[PDB]
RNA sequence: CCGAUGCAAACUGCGAAUACCGGAGAAUGUUAUCACGGGAGACACACGGCGGGUGCUAACGUCCGUC
RNA sequence: CCUCCUAAAGAGUAACGGAGGAGCACGAAGGUUGGCUAAUCCUGGUCGGACAUCAGGAGGUUAGUGCAAUGGCAUAAGCCAGCUUGACUGCGAGCGUGACGGCGCGAGCAGGUGCGAAAGCAGGUCAUAGUGAUCCGGUGGUUCUGAAUGGAAGGGCCAUC
RNA sequence: UGCCUGGCGGCCGUAGCGCGGUGGUCCCACCUGACCCCAUGCCGAACUCAGAAGUGAAACGCCGUAGCGCCGAUGGUAGUGUGGGGUCUCCCCAUGCGAGAGUAGGGAACUGCCAGGCA
């Protein structure tokens, strides 16, 4: 018988993000951290070093990993 | 050990002669005998279960572990996590001695000894049976009997068909049905 | 299921060590033989591998698999790593238990003077 | 309820155009871009096209996103 | 204050729009090591037949993970045994948003801890709601200052009911 | 440099599911007892101690089986940005981008390094 929250990917592939930048703040884990990418308590992927952002599918389950390569 | 030598000497030889395999251990082997109770009457009293568990520990060489309930249904008035039964697992010398002691003295003395029930199989080779009057076993005496309880003994069979289980049961001549 | 469970359990540390990208020392223990490999961060090349099956170190060993054989493999790996310049690789137990031959091999490797 | 056939705003084993972010590039555009400072104005908008909600899927009825 | 749509595959975008729940809880349901990890269904059991329990199998995350609801979750973010309190103090590059008050994530440094052989982990709880700003009143520290001097009354900031 | 076996990565159904056959030279697996290092929320259940005493039972390596499953064209089809038109609730015209599914076709995977037996 509220206020929308901000979701989705903030930094896409090819962006030369800085260390600590939040690539994606999602509900749970839509994508998994790979190389030089962390995972916060709230399941937030944040960059660890300067470089370009890439998304790659790997693993038997075909899960997408967010990774950072040298700039 | 004590009975495995005679097993390999005679039972394996007879079964090999009967079935004409190639591998020496092609005859399926028993791993463990699981001692269990289908009493299902300890719901009201926990002391009954405690005494039965003490009896199981006394008869066997090791004490049992209390097992909790799996599901809760309102129709049968059962909650989740309710401790009702327990099991004992044996594998090795303890099992060999238990089987020898059973098949030597305990099996013959059964009231209404019309034979075993070969039809009571799992359909894949395992044979599980349950009989009352645990008093028959010698480890339990008449002066220390609380109530009549049923048993549940399931022999382990690695075969893929019931013919191998039938042969293994007949190994001890399977007195009759 | 034994091999699958072992591999699944080892995969935890196997992936954990990959984030920091350091050379890893893994040990595969079998009653017949024991093997110890040093794997680069890439994961496709091994800097140095030692095995009990080869006769280079099995001549003085009565049997290929035992505590003495594990110690010999550990010391051989340690000396080879010293002369190669591994620079303090990390260690992995491959999902085994660090109480028996694995512990003996680790102690033998650390005896040479390693800092892992 | 067993299998099959059609169907959907709090249905997708697949999946467009369009929109959004970033990188590289010829051409054009009076820098049209960004930052700071002075000064503002305005704070009941109307109508029409495009795709929907609402409405009795009757209304030159009603509200939305774009132009 | 949170759980999906109308909302036209970035975010956002309507009418007491369609929908409920939290306004808690765990001081253990926190951290660390080892190992384990189904649900469901066929079949045997004194009744058990699936439905009060156990073991031989099909099946691999449909069970669960404290909640109304939601995503992702078997290297389970579960579930047995172990040891403790990192739910510690000063902090903190960068990032996500906001009109502000601010909120959240966060690499990493200094002190000293628990789990470990080490690698390393721990700045509370799998997460999204679960709370209180301003003013006022209660307590501890500070001579920081004190209307001549030394005190004191009264103020200023630190913890905080 | 060829066959076979294990370990470490990429690839994640062209790696999978079902069926028949082959592997003890080496390697791998089944296991005895554990009073000894270690332990069971009971069980030597799992890990640890001594191998060929026997074997390839089961798992696993390989060949065929295209039966199931997977990928996968060209083309067409639906859709759609832009400008216009009509009988304007809906459709069409010129242009650009282009579905899913299925068909042809493939495949019973491939590749990098180390170790060991036979050549």
């Amino acid at each position: 018988t509220s206020e929308a929250k901000r979701l989705g990917v903030k930094r896409f592939g090819g962006e030369s993000v800085l260390a600590g930048s939040i690539i994606v703040r999602q509900r749970g884990t839509k994508f998994h951290a790979g190389a030089n990418v962390g995972c916060g308590r709230d399941h937030t992927l944040f960059a660890k070093a300067d470089g370009k952002v890439k998304f790659e599918v790997k693993g038997p389950k075909n899960r997408k990993f967010i990774s950072i390569e040298a700039e | 050990a004590k009975l495995h030598d005679y097993y390999k000497d005679e039972v394996v030889k007879k079964l090999m002669t009967e079935f004409n395999y190639n591998s020496v251990m092609q005859v399926p082997r028993v791993e463990k005998i699981t001692l269990n109770m289908g009493v299902g009457e300890a719901i009201a009293d926990k002391k009954l279960l405690d005494n039965a568990a003490a009896d199981l520990a006394a008869i066997s060489g090791q004490k049992p572990l209390i097992t909790k309930a799996r599901k809760s249904v309102a129709g049968f008035k059962i909650r989740q996590g309710y401790p009702i039964g327990c099991k004992v697992t044996l594998r090795g010398e303890r099992m060999w001695e238990f089987f020898e002691r059973l098949i030597t003295i305990a099996v013959p003395r059964i009231r209404d000894f019309r034979g075993l029930s070969a039809k009571s199989f799992d359909g894949r080779g395992n044979y599980s049976m349950g009989v009352r009057e645990q008093i028959i076993f010698p480890e339990i005496d008449y002066d220390k009997v609380d109530r009549v309880r049923g048993l549940d003994i399931t022999i382990t069979t690695t075969a893929k068909s019931d013919e191998e289980g039938r042969a293994l049961l007949a190994a001890f001549d399977f007195p009759f049905r | 299921d034994k091999k699958s469970a072992r591999i699944r359990r080892a995969t935890r540390a196997r992936r954990k060590l990959q984030e920091l990208g350091a050379t890893r020392l893994v040990v595969h223990r079998t009653p017949r033989h024991i093997y110890a490999q040093v794997i680069a961060p890439n994961g496709s090349e091994v800097l140095v591998a030692a095995s009990t099956v080869e006769k280079a170190i099995a001549e003085q060993l009565k049997y290929t698999g035992n505590k003495d054989a594990a110690a010999a493999v550990g010391k051989a790996v340690a000396e080879r790593a010293l002369e190669k310049g591994i620079k303090d690789v990390s260690f992995d137990r491959s999902g085994f238990q660090y109480h028996g031959r694995v512990q003996a091999l680790a102690d033998a490797a650390r005896e040479a003077g390693l800092q892992f």
